[PDB]
RNA sequence: GGAGGUCAACAUCAAGAACUGUGGGCCUUUGCCUAUAGAACUUAUAACGAACAUGGUUCUUGCCUUUUACCAGAACCAUCCGGGUGUUGUCUCCAUAUUUUUU
């Protein structure tokens, strides 16, 4: 999992959270 | 074309330790000794073989500056157009020069 | 791009500014980027009229 | 195997492989009878070399070159049931296959003595009986080691006096060369097969040398003829958590088995020996090096000199060959006979014709008839 | 991957080019003489052992000693082929 | 092992400092050297 | 790949430049074995296809990479024994 | 990919338009076979729906769509796509069988016929041992209802079995 | 004198792996051989520019009412946005011992 969110979901390179030392979407119409 | 040679013999290498005093060492057989560098691939032979050329002589006219600073590797015994696009020494080659122990 | 390089000229090369420079006509200052681009509009659109 | 995209450029090819044959030493080239030239090369980094500085630097020509393939060879079973004279004079000769640990010592060319043999037959005569195990007549009696296999005498006296054998043994020794160098189904070597000759002026030596080719042919057809293939050995390195891609890629490769499992110490790597045969092998460097995403690297080398039984039957009219789709495994060993023998333009001029290599070329109709009578030989 | 199969180019072929695997497309004298020969052959190594066991510790006496067992497993095998 | 690196990673990477230590520098039986070999190749795991 | 007009699978596609298109290759002849994808006539270009024009010769390989990360928790210092190397017995 | 329990259904849909036509053309033999040598599961979809076909839906159908069942099972049965085993569920007695039945029966049997040749169809009408078929348990009238039919399709060399065990039959 | 400039001029930048100068000899200056001094920048999975556009002519195609405007491959050539390094000028800110060595 991603190195500094500490989330399951993404990649290192897709964490939004800024790099550190150590949710509605719209619907499909 | 083909190769990457030294056909002016006014730019050859300008070799630190005077040829002559070179050739005048091989009258005593005794002081030749003939030493194949053989290895696995991409061991590192061609390097080592060029560390020295590089010691034995003043100017090398190929060396840019990438090679020098240590980015590159001159592969100077590699000296062939598929030595150097397939980056694989196909044939062997050598260098004569004198060493110190 | 890799295929066909185009490989520049390096002699003679007359540069446009460095010898609009040379003339009397032209002056120079430093301004916004926005005013700039608003006086190149009002240029553009009188010429063009 | 190669051939010049246009005719009327044929000298400077020919020329031009000349000038290979000298620059690269572990080439063999040679120019069939079909004028296709064949090469062989040490391996398929070592082809596309060849060909580039055929191709850019000496010839500036274009050829067509052929797909890869391999050289076979071919070698005998259980024994030859009857010794047939062959008449066109009466030379005859049977065969039987060579121990399986003297074919492995004659390819690192020791005995236990040292190439050449034979000179001191006392120090040879010594060694079989010693080691191999084999009755003192035939120890005493071997006329020659050629590359592969021998050649004994085995021998009736009484039937004929041996200063007319000794008369004629460079002839007959010869002969034995000739039949070696090319072989009885395919014109491919024979490899590995122990001849005894049971029972046989310069116009009889004329007449000797190509008859006791032809015996060693019926000899060898005889004794179940097999073919042989060469297996390279394979050297890999691959990291560790790849190992099971390595083992998926081997069932891809009919006939890739793998031995030995090697970690290396202190590094995430790990290395594999395990062997492949060499007509499977046109692409394994690439499809391993793609599969695993650049972390593994094979080496692929011919240095031991290990040849198995290609699987099939080489004497077997029923086999089908599914044309642009490789074939069954039991269908293979008379596959790879019946393209070679096209390619060499042996059976002839047809669409799939089957000029199987029976053995009622050379021997009789009669004879080859009662052979059939009895089912024994089809 | 371009695997023989294809145009060349979608550039004149009013097509977009997109090719796709088809799922389905997957679909006796001669005996008696070696017989013989195997017991003369026999006999023979009888007196090539006899040459080995008297050479390898009187030329004319090992070749006679060989012919005289050659003459006697002769007669020996003509009474025990009857 | 994975649940001790869940919760105590120290002392997870202390055990296995000694048992790396008692794997690579010591006079050890043949039994132990294949069991502990296969915790090590099944720590590149870490039970599947 | 624009020199041979092949196609690797994931990338460009031009025209031939060689778009002009005997019983040497013939069926009965060849032995089909192990097919001969694009990919070996891309990597090995002057074996595995006859008439190569305007191709050059790309780079057999570089060793095998072993370098090692360390992302994690920063606290583990610089030289440490990864969990990934095999150990080195006696 | 349609899912496994929705393979009769395409099955079904299939044969369906195969009947619409105004006579049987190879789209839909050709594409049945591409299908069968496919997976199993489209195998047992076919071995069930020619039960389906027989037992239900040959009370509904016209002689038009029934000349056409008749060559397409047929054409499957003739080139083994279908076991010959298959074949066992229809029974050819007074009771059992209807008309619309026998006209498929006699379909099938013509186009068996026309491919196979009598002699590969001697064979493996033998070699299966369908008792529908070739009642040679007994039941004097059963066996010569099958020989009567079998006659009135024109086949005639197969019954000579039948024929011999039922002349055998009546002399005790 | 020292640092610096979104200042200028002038040389120079793609070639037997490749530069210039000097002395001596041979030919009769050019050139060849021999001994010597220096070479900044660019370059070998080859190039100033870890970036990447357009124009001309002739072939081969693609859209197809014709020309511009076009589709996209090749060969030969040009234009444009930029870059390095060297020399000079100019401008700004500060400053004036007990066996081979010797006991
Ligand atoms: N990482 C790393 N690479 C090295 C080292 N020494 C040499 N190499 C690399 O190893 C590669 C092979 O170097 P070469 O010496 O040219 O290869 P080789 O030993 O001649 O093997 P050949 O393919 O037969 O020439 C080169 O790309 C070098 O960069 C090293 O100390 N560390
Ligand atoms: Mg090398
Ligand atoms: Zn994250």
């Amino acid at each position: 999992f991603c190195r500094n969110c500490g989330e399951a979901g993404h990649k290192e390179k897709d964490c939004m959270e800024k790099p550190r030392k150590m949710v509605l979407v719209r619907a499909t119409d | 074309e083909h190769t990457i040679f030294t056909q002016l013999k006014k730019n050859i290498p300008k070799t630190r330790y005077n040829r002559d005093y070179m050739l005048s060492m091989a009258n005593i057989p005794e002081r030749i000794i003939n030493v194949g560098v053989i290895g696995p691939l991409h061991s590192g032979k061609t390097s080592l073989m060029d560390l020295l050329v590089i010691d034995s002589h003043k100017r090398i006219p190929d060396m840019s500056k990438n090679v020098e600073l240590g980015w590159k590797p001159l592969r100077y015994l590699d000296n062939l157009k598929q030595e150097i696009d397939r980056g694989l020494s196909i044939k062997l080659n050598g260098s004569t020069l004198l060493c110190t122990d | 791009n890799e295929l066909h390089p185009t490989l520049p000229t390096n002699h003679n090369k007359t540069k446009l500014l460095k010898s609009l420079k040379n003339t009397k006509y032209f002056q120079q200052t430093t301004i916004d980027w926005v005013e700039a681009g608003l006086q190149l509009c009002r240029q553009g659109h009188n010429m063009l009229n | 195997v190669l051939q010049p995209l246009l005719p009327r450029e044929l000298p400077k090819l020919l020329d031009a492989l000349n000038k290979i044959s000298k620059y690269y030493p572990g080439v063999i080239i040679k120019v069939e009878e079909s004028g296709e030239h064949v090469i062989l090369g040490n391996g398929e980094l070592y082809m596309d070399c060849l060909l580039y500085d055929l191709r850019a630097s000496y010839a500036k020509i274009e050829i067509k070159i052929s797909d890869p393939l391999t050289v076979f060879s071919e070698s005998c079973s259980n024994e030859s049931f009857a010794s047939i004279p062959v008449s066109n004079l009466s030379i005859s000769v049977a065969a039987e296959p060579m121990d399986s640990k003297m074919i492995q010592d004659l390819s690192r060319n020791t005995l236990g003595d040292i190439d050449g043999i034979m000179d001191n037959p006392r120090k040879l005569s010594k060694i079989l009986r010693t080691e191999y195990g084999w009755d003192s007549l035939a120890s005493r009696n071997v006329w020659s080691f050629y590359n592969g296999n021998v050649l004994i005498n085995d021998t009736l006296p009484d039937e004929i006096s041996p200063e007319l054998l000794s008369k004629y043994k460079e002839q007959i020794i010869q002969g034995f060369y000739w039949a070696v160098k090319e072989g009885p189904l395919a014109e491919e070597p024979i490899y590995g097969v122990q001849y005894k000759l049971l029972s046989i002026i310069d116009v009889m030596k004329s007449q000797i040398i190509p008859l006791m080719k032809k015996a060693c042919y019926v000899g060898l057809l005889t004794a179940i003829p097999i073919l042989l293939e060469p297996i390279y050995e394979v050297d890999i390195t691959v990291h560790a958590p790849l190992l099971p891609i390595v083992e998926e890629l081997m069932k891809k490769r009919r006939g890739s088995r793998i031995y030995k499992t090697i970690k290396v110490a202190g590094t995430p790597l790990l290395e594999v020996r395990g062997q492949v045969p060499v007509i499977e092998s046109a692409g394994f460097e690439t499809d391993l090096r793609l599969s695993t995403n650049g972390l593994g690297m094979c080496q692929l080398y011919f240095w031991h000199k290990i040849w198995r039984k290609v699987p099939g039957d080489v004497l077997d009219k029923d086999a089908f060959i599914p044309k642009l789709k490789p074939a069954p495994i039991n269908s293979l060993s008379r596959d790879f006979v019946m393209k070679t023998r096209r390619r060499k333009g042996i059976s002839t001029g047809g669409f799939m014709s089957n000029d199987g290599p029976t053995l009622e070329k050379y021997i009789s109709a009669e004879l080859y008839a009662q052979l059939r009578e009895n089912g024994l030989v089809p | 991957s371009y695997n023989g199969i294809g145009l060349k180019s979608a550039k004149g072929s009013s097509t977009s080019g997109h090719v796709q695997r088809s799922l389905a497309s997957n679909n006796l004298a001669v005996q008696k003489q070696i017989e013989t020969h195997m017991e003369k052959r026999e006999i023979e190594v009888q007196v090539s052992e006899l040459r080995d066991r008297l050479e390898e510790e009187s030329e004319e006496q090992i070749d006679k000693k060989c012919e005289a067992l050659r003459a006697k497993l002769t007669n020996e095998w003509q009474e025990q082929q009857r | 092992g994975w649940k001790l690196a869940l919760v105590s990673k120290k002392t997870h990477d202390m055990i296995w400092e000694k048992l790396r230590y008692i794997l690579q520098t010591q006079e050890l039986s043949s039994t132990l050297r294949e069991s502990l070999e296969t915790l090590f190749e099944i720590r590149q795991k870490d039970y599947k | 790949g624009k020199a041979l007009n092949n196609a690797i699978p994931g990338g460009p596609k031009f025209e031939p430049l060689y778009p002009r298109e005997n019983e040497f290759n013939s069926i009965d002849r060849v032995i089909f074995r192990v097919p001969i994808r694009s990919e070996y006539k891309v990597a090995f270009p002057h074996l595995y296809n006859s008439r190569p024009r305007s191709v050059r010769i790309p780079w057999y390989n570089n060793p095998v990479s072993c370098i090692i990360q360390n992302d994690e928790e920063y606290d583990t210092p610089a030289l440490f024994f990864d969990p990934s190397l095999n150990p080195i017995p006696h | 990919k349609i899912a496994n329990n929705l393979k009769k259904s395409v099955v079904d849909i299939i044969i369906k338009s195969s009947l619409q036509e105004s006579t049987f053309s190879k789209f839909y033999s050709i594409l049945s076979e591409r299908m069968i040598t496919f997976h199993r599961s489209w195998q047992t979809a076919y071995n069930e729906t020619f039960e389906q076909n027989y037992t239900q839906d040959i009370e509904d159908y016209e002689t038009d769509q029934l000349r056409i069942l008749g060559k397409f099972w047929g054409h499957l049965i003739s080139y083994e796509f279908l076991p010959m085993d298959c074949l066992k569920i229809i029974k050819l007695t007074e009771e059992e069988s209807c008309p619309q039945g026998r006209i498929f029966i006699k379909f099938l049997f013509q186009e068996l016929v026309n491919e196979l040749g009598l002699d590969e169809l001697q064979l493996r009408l033998n070699s299966s041992k369908l008792d529908g078929m070739f009642p040679l348990e007994g039941d004097a009238e059963h066996i010569r209802y099958s020989i009567n039919f079998f006659t009135a399709i024109g086949l005639g060399l197969l019954t000579e079995d039948m024929r011999s065990r039922l002349t055998i039959i009546q002399e005790v």
